[PDB]
Parts: C-alpha cells; sequence; structure tokens
C-alpha cells in the first residue's frame, strides 16, 4: 500500500512533467 | 542519492509558482524508499528545467 501510493505519486509527478 | 531534505530544498529554491511547489512537496511525502525518491528527483529535474 505504501509502495503503491509511492508509485501513484510518481505517476502524478510524471503528468506534471508532461512525460 | 539526495536525501528527502535536499530534494525538498531544491523544490523550495526553484522558480516554480507557489501552488506548483506546494503540490510537489505533498507528492514527496507519499514517496517511499530510496529508489522512488531517486526517480522523483529525476522527474523533478525535468520540471525545474
Amino acid at each position: 500500500q505504501d509502495s503503491r501510493r509511492s508509485a501513484d505519486a510518481l505517476l502524478r509527478l510524471q503528468a506534471m512533467a508532461g512525460i | 542519492g539526495a536525501s528527502r531534505s535536499v530534494i525538498r530544498s531544491i523544490i523550495k529554491s526553484s522558480r516554480l509558482e507557489e501552488d506548483r511547489k506546494r503540490y510537489l512537496m505533498t507528492l514527496l511525502d507519499d514517496i517511499k524508499g530510496a529508489n522512488d525518491l531517486a526517480k522523483f528527483h529525476q522527474m523533478l529535474m525535468k520540471i525545474i528545467m
């Protein structure tokens, strides 16, 4: 759950970077 | 690998708008582990540039 939350944060970050 | 504190300082020292900075800091608290923190730092660089 901690890792999935971390994975989702990276996905949200990726979207901000437009990657 | 940069520590959590170093990464936060980088966000704070960037020229991004305040709300963008605040959301990045919120995302940082959800990051878990050295590997994901390193990936966070890498993507952050693309945004800062």
